[PDB]
RNA sequence: GAGGCAGUAACAAUAUAUGUAUAGAUAUAGACUAGGGUUUUCAAUUUAUUGAAGUGAAUCGGUGUUAUAUAAAA
RNA sequence: UACCCACACAUGGGAUCAAUAGGAUACCAUAACGAUGAAGGUCGUAAUAGAAUACGAAAGUAUUUACCUAAUUAAUAUAUUAAUGUAUUGAUAACCCUUUGAACUUAAGCAUAUCAUUAAAAGGAGGAAAAGAAACUAACUAGGAUUUCU
């Protein structure tokens, strides 16, 4: 029950979905959808599967310590760029539940935008490990929250 | 390690009995509704002391 | 060595049930509990203040003495046979 | 249900037959259990029956005991008969033993008896 | 010994019911034999003896057994032939 | 202070747990009721406790005036349910509401299980304390 | 309770257009005792969770004798 | 695009304030164990049962009381004629009566001294125990068993 930080002018022709505590690394999936918001909605599911078949990269802008030069990210006036599999598998899940909605209230698809786009953190899961000379470290890993609203064009 | 004294086994089939989660008819009144069991172990975890 | 080379020579089990205090502290080759001294009569005496706690007069069952103390506070209901029966002795 | 009024009613050997009769209720219930479907409480308002009459058997027998033993000393009768009250105080001598006394006490204090007197 | 005494033992005190399952059914049929759940503290001899009192058919060898959840059972054969199915019928097994 | 003490305190906290964990015939007692003016002529006391379904009728609350049936007792809740009274759940208005049987008076009895044993048995004890003080 | 260093060090990653098969690759294998105690078998839902079933002795071990005032599962 | 600042809205965590079937201290009453089997332990009993809690084959709401346990078909002694009867044995964690008995510490070091007729340890009883009717105190114009307070 995460409440969006986005403000909505008109009830009708606004549509929202969300995943909460989903088992994603948070650095992963922050770095994939910076370039997600102002596109139309074909245009995101035809890009997020060119990743997964390494076609087109991913411009690593906060956390880019120690990322490999590429030539695929010229288009974006970069030199770094990545291809995450997993994080793009888990925002692909949350684009067809739109395009099912829209149809289900009779909405044009080809209209529609992508318009709030942000992600945060989650509470963690702990872990082990076992080091040399008997020393105990932890080995915890961190969800996050996605939240994704579409609406539709003038 | 199938030679056993008579006082073993005994001991050993009353703490096989003892680890159980609650029934699944007692789990729908109001009382415990929600409750879960606590004191559960693990054959690989933690050891008995029966020898 | 006598690290974890040696740890693997342990398998052998020394202490074993008591029949008096229930504890698994009764040696099998010196025929002696380590908490209750078993074959001697009289008990050990505890080896710290903490360890009269933990059994202590009142943490059991009490069969008899929660009897003793109801007939002490309410007087004792009788048998009626035995009531009669009672009076009827020289 | 059963009342345990009505165990007191009958004799001796009458109370024996009851009690092999109310046993061979509780085979064929339990067998009920396992093949059939038993209902909520059934078990336990027979089980309950064959405590309330083993009580007034045990009742009977010991009214035979007292006219047995009813007049002698309290050595002669056995130990569960006997009138308990604590180990301290079976060991405690009599009143009658304590206030003993010798010839030459209660022979004075017969002679001067109490007196009641007014204020000073 | 005692003063007031308990009651004898009555067979009823010793069988407590009769076991259904698969692989006790089988051992009705082809090799004439009941499975039965008994005490725990009675031995092999009164067994034998309680089971020739209650249904009346004659008992001759019986197997014991104490499983891992904490009861006993008694594999019972029986002599003549048929006994064990009539016994289950009427039962109610 | 275990269980049922019956305490003579003035303390809040000692006489609350005489309230929550009170047995027998003082649980019976907590959950009584006041009786009507041509009752009270009749037999003479102030209250008596409450059996079921005998008539009742609300005198103080949000559900002041109206007179019900009494359907359900509950002993570890001091709560009853009384007839005609509507209560909101998240999905009707269907529900009974739930009173405190020290905001009724009750108007016509109900006798079973020796009831009508119970309320002579009270009527003589009351007139003998009387005579004590004269 | 939560940062930087940092998604950095350190570990895991066999082939087939149709497959309950055709091939490749690494590791000797199987029984009694000491220790473990349901991990056994099956069903349903995804090295997990719940529920049933399963250990049958006149001749296989203990219970017996002793090691110069408590000793043997070889 | 990254780095910095200002404002508005959402995550993360459990501080502040308010409550309370819990504790702490002082006073008053009681001061009831055990061979007629104690205190404590092991295993079992619920119509559908795991923890907790109550209860013994009469077993999850006026009698019964499974098996170990001083645990006893005994041991140390007395009485009657090898057998039978009687008395003792175990639990305590405050107060009471005996036995045995330290050191740390202070002396600005330390060895007599002090801590100390203490702590630990052992034996023996009761609701209280021990003490108690001058082979005394005094030097006065003489007092009067024991115990406790100033
Ligand atoms: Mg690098
Ligand atoms: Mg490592
Ligand atoms: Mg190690
Ligand atoms: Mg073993
Ligand atoms: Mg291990
Ligand atoms: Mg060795
Ligand atoms: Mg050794
Ligand atoms: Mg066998
Ligand atoms: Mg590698
Ligand atoms: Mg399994
Ligand atoms: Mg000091
Ligand atoms: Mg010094
Ligand atoms: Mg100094
Ligand atoms: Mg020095
Ligand atoms: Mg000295
Ligand atoms: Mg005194
Ligand atoms: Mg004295
Ligand atoms: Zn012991």
């Amino acid at each position: 029950a995460i409440n969006f930080a986005y403000d909505v002018v008109d009830p009708t022709k606004v549509i929202k979905s969300q995943i909460d505590s989903a088992r994603v690394s948070f650095k992963k999936t922050r770095e994939t959808a910076n370039t997600l918001r102002k596109r139309s909605l074909l245009n995101a599911i035809s890009y997020l599967n060119n990743v997964v078949v390494k076609k087109e990269c991913v411009p690593m802008r906060r956390y880019a310590r120690g990322c490999g030069h590429t030539r695929q990210a010229r288009a974006f006036n970069q030199r770094k760029g990545r291809w995450p599999k997993k994080s793009a598998l888990a925002l692909l899940q949350v684009l067809e539940n739109i395009k099912e909605q829209a149809v289900e209230k009779g909405l044009e698809v080809e209209k529609l935008d992508l318009d709030h786009v942000q992600i945060c953190r989650a509470p963690k899961v702990f872990g082990r490990i076992f080091r040399a000379h008997g020393r105990v470290n932890p080995f915890n890993k961190s969800p996050c929250h996605i939240l994704v609203a579409a609406k539709v064009r003038d | 390690g199938s030679r056993k004294t008579e006082i073993i086994k005994t001991r050993l089939v009353r703490a096989r009995r003892s680890n159980r989660a609650i029934p699944a008819w007692k789990s729908e009144l109001p009382e415990f509704k929600d409750k879960y069991n606590m004191k559960r172990r693990h054959w690989r975890a933690k050891k008995l002391k029966i020898y | 060595s006598k690290g974890t080379a040696s740890f693997g020579k342990k398998n052998k089990r020394n202490h074993t049930l008591c029949k008096r205090c229930g504890k698994m502290s009764y040696h099998k080759q010196l025929r002696k509990c380590a908490s209750c001294a078993y074959p001697q009569p009289k008990m050990r005496t505890p080896g710290s203040i903490k360890a009269r706690r933990r059994n202590a007069l009142g943490t059991g069952r009490m069969r008899h003495l929660k009897k003793v103390i109801h007939e002490h506070v309410h007087g004792k209901k009788v048998n009626p046979i035995l009531a009669a029966f009672w009076k009827t002795i020289k | 249900k059963m009342d345990c009024q009505s165990f007191r009613e009958k004799n001796i050997s009458e109370l024996e037959e009851e009690i092999i009769n109310l046993k061979n209720d509780l085979l064929q219930l339990r067998q009920k259990k396992v093949s059939s479907t038993v209902e909520p409480d059934e078990i336990k308002t027979a089980r309950k029956n064959i405590a309330k009459a083993l009580r007034v058997r045990h009742e009977k027998l010991l009214e035979e005991q007292c006219k047995k033993y009813e007049n002698m000393p309290l050595n002669k009768i056995p130990k569960e008969l006997r009138p308990k009250k604590t180990r301290a105080e079976r060991r405690k001598l009599t009143k009658k033993q304590a206030n003993r006394k010798v010839p030459k006490v209660w022979r004075r204090e017969l002679k001067n008896p109490k007196i009641y007197f007014a204020y000073t | 010994k005692r003063i007031i005494p308990k009651p004898d033992i009555v067979p009823q005190d010793i069988i407590k019911n009769i076991h259904t399952s698969e692989k006790a059914m089988r051992n009705v049929e082809m090799h004439n034999t009941l499975v039965l759940i008994v005490d725990k503290k009675f031995n092999k001899r009164q067994i034998r003896n309680a089971v020739t009192k209650l249904y009346g058919c004659p008992c001759i060898k019986v197997n014991t057994l104490i499983d891992f959840k904490g009861r006993k059972k008694a594999y019972a054969k029986l002599k003549n032939d048929g006994d064990a199915i009539k016994i289950a019928g009427q039962s109610g097994a | 202070m275990l269980a049922g003490r019956k305490t003579k305190s003035s303390l809040r906290k000692k006489q609350r747990k005489a309230l929550f964990t009170a047995v027998g015939k003082d649980r019976l007692k907590r959950m009584s009721s006041h009786l009507s003016e041509e009752l009270r002529s009749q037999y003479g006391f102030r209250s008596f406790p409450v059996a079921v379904g005998d008539i009742v009728k609300v005198h103080s609350g949000p559900y002041k005036g109206k007179e019900g049936q009494i359907l359900e007792v509950f002993l570890k809740d001091y709560r009853i349910t009384v007839e005609g009274c509507l209560e909101e759940n998240e999905e009707k208005e269907n529900v009974p509401a739930k009173l405190h049987p020290c905001n009724v008076t009750f108007v016509k009895f109900n006798m079973d299980n020796g009831r009508e044993k119970q309320l002579e048995e009270k009527k003589i004890a009351r007139v003998q304390h009387i005579e004590r003080e004269q």
